């Protein structure tokens, strides 16, 4: 649609324009800083500016905001090597992304693909954590926009 | 399906209504007691309807019906000539109407008023089949017993009947429904009369009776 | 196209002596 | 080293070719048939499946024979025109080959097999028995 | 009472035929009737 | 329940059933509802060998001399061309014998196994074979049903094109599937046609 | 809905012949006689 | 939910009260009998066990009737006289009750049951049947 | 494809039975819509418990008679055609084997004087028929090929007008009955038969509502 | 987890706009140290009063 | 052959003197092993006959 596509690409374009960086947060009451190694923070700085090959951080920002505006959802994929150092970041196609919930209250893994693609990527909730808490294997985000009647993940977009 | 709106008894050719019937059919009838029961504001209608059938032209049947008995799995054979006393002397072309044959067995009609009925495997109950001698239609009933003692003797279904329990009355819209079956031995031209007594109820538990009549005319091919 | 043949050279040996 | 497989999956005769037999399936929970022919068949044979109910005179003897209804799953397209389950042994079955089958839903306490009408002279050349599974009591 | 040792083999014997789909010219297409 | 995972078996037994069916269709597909295969369209210039007089009987036959004239006669101006055939045929050529008794290929090795990709033969044993599987062909008499197919040859990258539009997909068919029974639906869209009747060739009997 | 399942008790063997190409004859020898 | 147990422990007839039927136990590797009575017996009923061999002419039809020998089981006392297997259905066994015996080590490829002499009078009221355990094709 | 909307049995809207025209040889289909009768009877629609009957009110009995033979697989079968035409008056016999109604899995050649030979197709067992035409009058000659083992049973000598064994259907969503009507090539033009149908509906609890109607099939040639 | 303070503020004000109510839940460990907060779906929330007020 | 016929190994042989039955004048040994095999699926093998 002419006007719909115009407003969407404007919204994606402007968000894509901002410049990322990791930094000390203002409300730093946690004197026990979570900058676990100060090297993962450097690598995180690397990955935010240079994501998964054949894709830059700008295109990541554009696709994220575009999908967030269209569906109210944001999903991603990480490749933390072995020590909390993230290796690469991938955005996930939301239309064909399915997730499964636990027994208590939350999502545990994400299925990406119907028949051959069956990578049940675990959520950040349950994943092999380091001694400090940082994960060691892949996971996903599933950033969601709130709505009425709660249902944090079970609600309508 | 027939439908009759009854008169509400407000002081506002024959009296009984007209119903056509065909030999063999089993149809359904609806009556809308709304006109008479709605002003009598109470608990609506009650399932206390009573029917009665009379015949105002019979033309008594030429051929008599008959009944037999046999144990399960055992083949049953009998005659079909002593059931048609013929006044004159002529030939007899026995026939088993295929549309009204048995339902749980097979019958081998011989040449001369003889037959053998083999019941289906592992079947205990009653079975009927409607023969036709010189055009005169009569039913033959056979009861297969489960080899222990016996089964009771069925009542030789009438030319026109209303089934035992297939009626229903909706107290929310004041409509009565029932089934009207016509035996395949009905004779065209005959006329019967079905009288219906329907009972309503007041809020306290007293009765309001209502009586109507209907004239069934057994006509062929519609 | 119509089926065309593939006639190949047979046993060609001699040019100077006919057999009896 | 073979085991007494008799207990823990016993078996009984359901159709010896001449007369049927009701088999009790209350003490067990799962069961199935094992068809087997003794001579070459002439046409497709069909058997009816019947279930009994404990008689009012004695709860250890089967009462009358009712016919088990038919249950379709999803793939059924025939529906056998009656809504009454039945087996149909196909033609060209050499008499050294068995065939297996069962109903998807039991009902009552007994089960019985009988040849359907039309194929009552070919059923004299086949044998049908029933084997159950683990006993509930 | 005797539980068999469930070994982890699965026989098959089911030749496909052979592949012959890489010789032909490949062209990805769009809405039908090109 | 049913420890053996059945769903993974079905999706595996669906791509497989397609893979052989698409290969079968692009060869002998008949017009409607299946792509017109190059074997049934019959545009390829077709060459048929001549019979041989076995004590004056003239049975159909196929000898090594025919196979050389069929592969070398291809005009090199079309490009490099590969030959496809059934594995019984290649075994048939490997077993030829001259009047003295020796073998024509591998003059004594108990076996002839040449470099196939250096000879451009690409054996695929679903093309029709003139040996009727086996146990036919190569006789003095009473075999070699005349008119059969043996092999082909073409610049396949341009003699026959394969069209792919939307390949296999699986999806839970919502609707008709209840809280106790699932109904899956799979599908794919592809086709094929011939490119240039004047680039291939077919050998017959 | 009963769905049968049948297996054979004694499988049978399956023999077949192994016809092989004959010795060469050639379509006419040049030095010959009518 | 009942499973189609006709495959994976099939069952066949071995004595329908009038005739024995050799059952093939080659394709399987375990088997057993499941006795069953149809009416009150008169005295103890004894049955012989027979095993067959592949016939000399046709390789999947049963040959002659050879009687399988019997072996002890570490505490045997009875020791049937002529070292030959035999099963004795004890008297006072009511209907709606089944037992199960099994010859310990198998021989041959067809097994069969036959009523022993002097006991074929009240042997028409029992019906032995066999059920195998596990295909080995 | 005929289509009849049956009477709704509501006491409201020459011969009573409807008409059906058929030509000898043809095999057509007929649809019957019980919607007007079974829709007010709110139940489980119709059931596949229909029954048909074919009665003749005008026959004009045939002139030539039929004949049945027996033979095995692959063996040639021979037969005559002269003892099948009882002629009260003297006339020549123009034997003819119609090309349209010939055999299905074999081949026959007509002799010059009441002769024919049915050589069945190789590797074929079953029943095969073919319709001869003796001087305009039509009959049938049915032969069964046996697989040389024992024997075959007797076929029922198909009637002039018939309804096939199992080709009926019914759609309870729209209350429509579909069935096939086939006429033999030996039906004589000008005659009329009567077809009766017994369709039974069902209520919610499994009882029955019966319904009977009739149809007049008049076998007329040339459409 | 799986929710930040921004999303909590959004859900709270939205329910406050549509219904004029706000409900939550805490998970104080043992010593006034609140461990987690959850927003509560206001449509299907039922409450029981005491005897006094 | 790696998938046409299978061989099953369970336990090699053993040897031990049978105590019961071996007096101070005789002696009796005792041995045995346990093994087996089967055929996987005979669609991977051929036979050349005359």
């Amino acid at each position: 649609h002419p006007v719909a596509f115009r407003c969407l690409d404007k919204l994606g374009l402007t968000v894509q324009s901002v410049k990322w960086d990791v930094g000390k947060d203002p409300q730093n009451t946690q004197v026990g800083d979570g900058g676990m190694s100060a090297s993962q923070r450097k690598a995180l700085q690397q990955i935010l500016q240079r994501p998964n090959p054949t894709m830059s951080g700008a295109q990541l920002r554009y696709s994220a905001a575009l999908s967030w505006a269209c569906f109210g959802r944001m999903a991603f994929k990480v490749s933390v090597m072995s020590d909390g150092s993230v290796n690469a970041i991938w955005p996930l196609g939301i239309p064909f992304l399915k997730q499964k919930f636990d027994r208590y209250g939350d999502v545990e893994s994400f299925q990406y693909g119907d028949e051959a693609g069956k990578e049940t990527i675990p959520s950040f909730t349950k994943v092999e954590k380091n001694d400090k808490g940082r994960p060691i294997k892949n996971y996903a985000f599933m950033i969601v926009k709130p709505s009425i009647n709660g249902a944090m993940n079970f609600d309508v977009q | 399906m027939y439908f009759f709106s009854v008169d509400p008894r407000n002081g506002a050719s024959c009296c009984c209504e007209s119903i056509s019937a065909r030999p063999g059919e089993v149809n359904g009838v609806m009556v809308s007691y709304a006109a008479w029961s709605a002003p009598l504001r109470g608990h609506g209608l009650t399932n206390k309807t009573t029917f009665e059938i009379d015949g105002v032209s019979v033309t008594p049947p030429k051929v008599s019906n008959a009944f037999g008995r046999t144990k399960v799995g055992v083949v049953f054979e009998g005659t079909l000539s002593d059931l048609f006393p013929n006044p004159e002397g002529e030939q007899v072309e026995y026939e088993i109407s295929e549309l009204n044959g048995p339902s749980n067995g097979v019958v081998e009609l011989g040449a001369n008023g003889a037959f053998t009925y083999t019941p289906g495997a592992l079947f205990t109950g009653v079975d009927r089949f409607w023969f036709s001698i010189n055009g005169n239609i009569g039913e033959y009933v056979i009861s297969v017993d489960p080899t222990t003692s016996e089964l009771p003797q069925p009542p030789f279904t009438t030319p026109v009947y209303v089934p035992a329990a297939r009626r229903s009355v909706d107290p929310r819209t004041h409509v009565l429904k029932f089934v009207l079956g016509v035996s395949p031995a009905a004779i065209p031209g005959d006329v019967y009369r079905l009288t219906v007594r329907q009972v309503a109820i007041d809020c306290d538990g007293n009765e309001f009776v209502h009586i109507s009549c209907y004239d069934i005319s057994i006509g062929s091919c519609g | 196209a119509a089926p065309s043949r593939l006639v190949q050279p047979g046993c060609f040996i001699c040019r100077g002596v006919a057999v009896s | 080293m073979n085991f007494n497989v008799g207990v823990d999956f016993p078996s009984f005769i359901a159709w010896d070719g001449e007369e049927s037999f009701p088999v009790k399936v209350d003490g067990f929970n799962q069961f199935g048939f094992t068809f087997k022919t003794i001579a070459a068949l002439t046409a497709a044979t069909t058997f009816n499946i019947f279930y009994h109910e404990p008689s009012d005179a004695d709860p250890c003897v089967p009462g009358p024979a009712i016919r088990v209804p038919e249950v379709p799953f999803c793939d059924t397209v025939l529906l056998s025109e009656d809504g009454l389950a039945a087996v149909t042994l196909p033609e060209t079955v050499t008499p050294d080959s068995f065939c297996a089958g069962t109903v998807p839903c039991m009902n009552g306490q007994w089960i019985s097999i009988a040849p359907a009408t039309g194929s009552e002279t070919n059923a004299a050349n086949v044998q049908i028995t029933v084997t159950m599974k683990g006993a509930t009591r | 009472f005797f539980t068999p040792q469930v070994l982890a083999l699965e026989v098959d014997c089911n030749i496909e035929c052979a592949s012959l789909l890489d010789l032909y010219g490949q062209i990805e297409v769009s809405r039908s009737t090109f | 329940e049913a420890n053996y995972d059945f769903l993974s078996f079905m999706i595996g037994a669906a791509q497989r059933s397609h893979r052989i069916n698409r290969n079968q269709a692009l060869m002998i597909g008949k017009g409607v509802n299946e792509p017109k295969g190059w074997l049934t369209e019959n545009c390829f210039p077709v060459f048929q060998t001549l019979p041989v007089d076995v004590n004056g009987t003239s049975t159909p036959a196929f000898l090594a001399q025919d196979w050389r004239r069929f592969v070398t006669s291809f005009p090199a101006e079309y490009g490099e061309a590969r030959s496809v055939m059934h594995q019984n045929v290649f075994g048939y050529l490997a077993a030829m014998v001259d009047a003295n008794g020796r073998f024509l290929f591998g003059d004594g090795d108990l076996t002839f196994t040449p470099d196939l990709v250096r000879e451009r033969i690409r054996i695929s044993n679903c093309l029709p074979d003139p040996t009727e599987g086996n146990t036919k062909g190569g006789t003095g008499q009473d075999a070699f049903a005349a008119g059969s197919f043996v092999a082909a040859q073409a610049a396949w990258k341009t003699a026959f094109y394969a069209v792919e539009k939307r390949p296999m997909f699986f999806e839970q068919y919502e609707g008709g599937s209840s809280a106790w029974c699932v109904k899956y639906q799979f599908g794919a869209e592809d086709g094929g046609f011939v490119g240039c009747c004047e680039h291939g060739r077919i050998l017959q009997i | 809905m009963v769905k049968l399942n049948c297996r054979p008790l004694c499988q049978a063997p399956t023999a077949s012949r192994l016809v092989s190409p004959p010795c060469f004859i050639c379509r006419g020898v040049a030095p010959s006689a009518p």
